[PDB]
């Protein structure tokens, strides 16, 4: 797999939310980033390829997709009721959840 | 010590009518699981309806089915709801209900690992109606000491289903129920038949039971050789 | 609206066969891909969960796999039992679920005639003015069979309609029944009534006939 691929397809789709109109939009881009974030869970990034997948360091880096794709899906709700300003600042939590891992 | 989900509600209802479906859960709380509404229509496929969160209380519709459908749980009786306004003839289907485990964790990723056993709802300007139940009787030129067939004809009844067993279901072996048929007149009628040995015909009687709850109509039909 | 597209729609396989499934999805859902069994009036059963986790009590027969969107049941030896319309489903999320359209496998074996019985309307049917002729064909192969009704020899056209059972999941046998209906007053018009049976396993058709009354 490649790891890198996948905070592409992130990056790229929370840039989308944020300059969306409508909530179709937004519910089309958070889509493909569930998807993006369930394969970037199973990958290992290239600091801790000598530990184990048991390690409690792999341990920590699957935690964060979990938390991640719980803030997708906090977004998900907002957009399928149409509350397009509201699905855009729950997306906001996933600038924090990103900047907070990058080891 | 077995998870299950058991639907009920379903049954006839006018086109435009109202029907409200329950899906009872045993075995967990429904306030661990996430609850889906999956239909079926007659020799179709597959298509979710709908799904309800009883912790968060978040849902979700179809697009087939919205504003029309309404999904909500009873956290004390442990059951989902799915109330069904403006139905149409299209909404005639077996509804299934089925639990998905909730993010994150192994539960999510398991799907629908657990469905109830389905209810079907029918969508018709008819009117309910029972069976009547008739000897299928096994021919007198039946060999000596080999293989009889009998059965019940069950004629003229309305929605679907029924159910049929034999001897209060002692007998299970060499039984075919076959599907409905829908008459022209827009009644349903099936044939279940069983194969026994000639040889038991006369030591042992064969009893079919029919059940139709849409009526409430419950038959006994002994089924006894010709003279 | 995630496209789940599944192929074939329909196939007929030997036992020992190794059947595939395939099923495309329209964008990347992950591995959030499950693979259900439905037997005929029955709830689906899942067989395979996150594109290739056996769930547990399920065959090792049975096994998937991820190739980016394309997701792949396999039946590896295939089984009587094995009989069904399978389903693939997509579940990226709670409200993006959708299925393929299912595909229903058929069981192939060697020719099995039917044994064929007739079953007269009973004296309560009659009562009320219909008539119900039954014919029967037990456990055969393959389910293509002509099943004619003769009153008083002349061929019945537009009046009978037939049923056919699902394939015995130990034999992979059909049953059929052909029933003939007719208004009391046209059954007392007539005297021996009579379905006549062709099928590959019988070296020549088969009648089984009665006199009315
Ligand atoms: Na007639």
């Amino acid at each position: 797999a490649d790891l890198e691929d996948n905070w592409e397809t992130l990056n790229d789709n929370l840039k989308v939310i944020e300059k969306a109109d409508n909530a179709a939009q937004v519910k089309d881009a958070l889509t493909k980033m569930r998807a993006a974030a369930l394969d970037a869970q199973k990958a290992t990034p290239p600091k801790l390829e000598d530990k184990s997948p048991d390690s409690p360091e792999m341990k920590d880096f699957r935690h964060g997709f979990d938390i991640l794709v719980g803030q997708i899906d906090d977004a998900l709700k907002l957009a399928n009721e149409g509350k397009v300003k509201e699905a855009q600042a729950a997306a906001e939590q996933l600038k924090t959840t990103r900047n907070a891992y990058i080891q | 010590s077995e998870v299950q989900l058991v639907e009920s509600g379903g049954g006839l209802v006018q086109p435009g009518g109202s029907l409200r479906l329950s899906c009872a859960a045993s075995g967990f709380n429904v306030v661990d699981f996430s609850l889906h509404w999956v239909r079926q229509a007659p020799g179709k496929g597959l298509e979710w309806v709908a799904y309800i969160s009883s912790s968060s209380g978040s849902t979700s519709y179809a697009d087939s089915v919205k504003g029309r459908f309404t999904i909500s749980a009873d956290t004390s009786k442990n059951t989902a709801y799915l109330q069904m306004n403006s139905l149409r003839a299209e909404d005639t289907a077996v509804y299934y209900c089925a639990r998905w485990g909730y993010w994150p964790g192994e539960p999510w990723w398991k799907a629908f690992d657990y469905w109830g056993q389905g209810t079907l709802v029918t969508v018709s300007s008819a009117s309910t109606k029972g069976p009547s139940v008739f000897p299928l009787a096994p021919s007198s030129k039946s060999t000596s000491g080999g293989t009889a067939a009998l059965g019940c004809l069950v004629k003229d009844y309305f929605p679907e289903p029924v159910t049929v067993s034999w001897n209060s279901g002692a007998l299970t072996s060499g039984v075919h129920t076959f599907p409905a048929v829908l008459q022209s007149s827009g009644l349903y009628s099936l044939s279940s038949v069983v194969t026994v040995p000639s040889s038991s015909l006369g030591t042992q009687t064969y009893i079919c039971n029919v059940n139709h709850k849409p009526s409430n109509t419950k038959v006994d039909k002994k089924v006894e050789p010709k003279s | 609206d995630i496209q789940m597209t599944q192929s074939p729609s329909s196939l007929s396989a030997s036992v020992g066969d190794r059947v595939t499934i395939t099923c495309r999805a329209s964008q990347s859902v992950s591995s959030a891909v499950a693979w259900y069994q439905q037997k005929p009036g029955k709830a689906p059963k899942l067989l395979i969960y996150s594109a290739s986790s056996l769930y547990s009590g399920v065959p090792s027969r049975f096994s998937g796999s991820r190739s980016g969107t394309d997701f792949t049941l396999t039946i590896s030896s295939l089984q009587p039992e094995d009989f069904a319309t399978y389903y693939c489903q997509q579940y990226l999320y709670y409200s993006l679920v959708t299925f393929g359209q299912g595909t229903k496998v058929e069981i192939k074996r060697t020719v099995a005639a039917p044994s064929v019985f007739i079953f007269p309307p009973s004296d309560s049917q009659l009562k009320s003015g219909t008539a119900s002729v039954v014919c029967l064909l037990n456990n055969f192969y393959p389910r293509e069979a002509k099943v004619q009704w003769k009153v008083d020899n002349a061929l019945q056209s537009g009046n009978s309609q037939e049923s056919v059972t699902e394939q015995d999941s130990k034999d992979s046998t059909y049953s059929l029944s052909s029933t003939l209906t007719l208004s009391k007053a046209d059954y007392e018009k007539h005297k021996v009534y009579a379905c006549e049976v062709t099928h590959q396993g019988l070296s020549s058709p088969v009648t089984k006939s009665f006199n009315r009354g």
